[PDB]
């Protein structure tokens, strides 16, 4: 049903034989551009930034933090909304109350507040990762995630999805640096 | 000309399953890497022979490590698999089974024959069948056969 109109980028070059870790920075042009078009992020990835283009490491973790309160990235509300699919994801349970409370949340979320920023533990990596739920199906039962890891937009299960969240949400893989993770939103969207 | 390739890196924690990434894919090695927001997981291009080119992507198990099982986002698409333990602890070396089977239960080749999967014994600066296609002893600090091993995995992808 709720599908937004944000233009991908991947962190990889364009032959795909160079992999930066820009999974910040394509993630927040994510969520503040509009209309199938480029948000100006420039002015902080070209002024001499290590970080940006940088084949070893990405943003730092605290420096992250206060960059998101910049850009007025905001945390998603504690809604009760929210609370219960948390507590799901304490249990690391998919069951059909939660797969219909997961349908609701993310498909409350993106009609009121777009396209959400997701900053989780990585999946292949020591580090932290941010990927994008930017639309949503229920006919399939599939979330439109803009992963920059990837080359394009890709439909995944809701329950892949659902697996993303708990590495983010659940006290197993929380670090103490984990701080940040959670689900993020452009705080000037309005529907 | 171009292949992808997704390998899985698991073992127990501190056996040098990050530290062996580091060294193969960015000739690097620490006792301590820091996390930022970058990749969620490693990349390696090789060029395999004068007409192919291999991209090997390299993920390790990272937080699933102290609890040893593996979910589908994680190993889905899998085509090979490093097996890491410490020669230098004895206990590290008992879980290789349990991490073995954990992976024999998960992913497969597309007939149903399992993946590819070396086994590396890592700090040797410092056989059985149980379906490994080979064995190595690698050392991220002094960068022995970590090279050897992965050309080793791609070789047996290959085959497939
Ligand atoms: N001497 C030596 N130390 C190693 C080697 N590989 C890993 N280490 C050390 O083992 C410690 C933990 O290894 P780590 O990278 O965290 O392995 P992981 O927990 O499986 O990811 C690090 O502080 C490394 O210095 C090796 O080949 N030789
Ligand atoms: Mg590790």
């Amino acid at each position: 049903q709720i599908i937004h109109h944000r233009n991908f980028q991947s962190q990889f070059d364009t032959t795909g034989n160079t992999l930066y870790n820009n999974a910040w920075v394509c993630s927040l042009n994510v969520i503040k551009s509009r209309d199938g078009n480029n948000y100006s992020a420039l002015e902080d990835i070209t002024s001499d930034n290590q970080a940006f283009n940088n084949i070893l490491e990405g943003i730092d973790i605290i420096e992250c933090e206060n960059l998101l309160k910049e850009m007025n990235v905001q945390k998603i509300p504690e809604s009760s909304l929210f609370t219960n699919i948390k507590e799901a994801l304490q249990a690391e349970v998919f069951n059909s109350t939660v797969e219909d409370d997961f349908e609701s949340f993310i498909s409350y979320e993106l009609q009121n507040h777009g396209p959400l920023m997701l900053i989780r533990p990585s999946l292949g990596s020591e580090c932290l990762h941010a990927e994008c739920i930017v639309g949503y199906d229920s006919e399939v039962k599939k979330v439109l995630i803009y992963d920059s890891m990837n080359t394009s937009p890709e439909w995944q299960s809701n329950i892949d999805v659902y697996d993303k969240l708990t590495l983010a949400f659940n006290d197993k893989y929380k670090n103490e640096d984990c701080s940040i993770c959670g689900l993020y939103y452009d705080g000037v969207y309005e529907p | 000309r171009e292949h992808l390739f997704k390998v899985l890196v698991i073992g127990e924690l501190g056996v040098g399953k990050t530290s062996i990434i580091k060294r193969y894919v960015h000739q690097l090695f620490s006792q301590h890497y820091r996390a930022t927001i970058g990749v969620d997981f490693a990349l390696k291009v090789l060029n395999w022979d004068s007409r192919t080119l291999v991209r090997l992507q390299l993920w390790d198990i990272a937080g699933q490590e102290r609890f040893g099982n593996m979910t589908r986002v994680y190993y889905k698409e899998a085509v090979g698999a490093f097996v890491v333990f410490d020669i230098s602890r004895s206990s590290t070396f008992e879980a290789v089974l349990k991490w073995k089977s954990d992976l024999d239960s998960k992913v497969h080749l597309p007939n149903g024959s399992p993946i590819p999967a070396v086994l590396l014994a890592n700090k040797c600066d410092k056989d059985k069948e149980h379906g490994f296609a080979g064995w190595f002893e690698t050392s991220a600090k002094d960068n022995i056969n970590i090279e050897e091993a992965a050309r080793f995995l791609v070789e047996k992808i290959l085959v497939n």
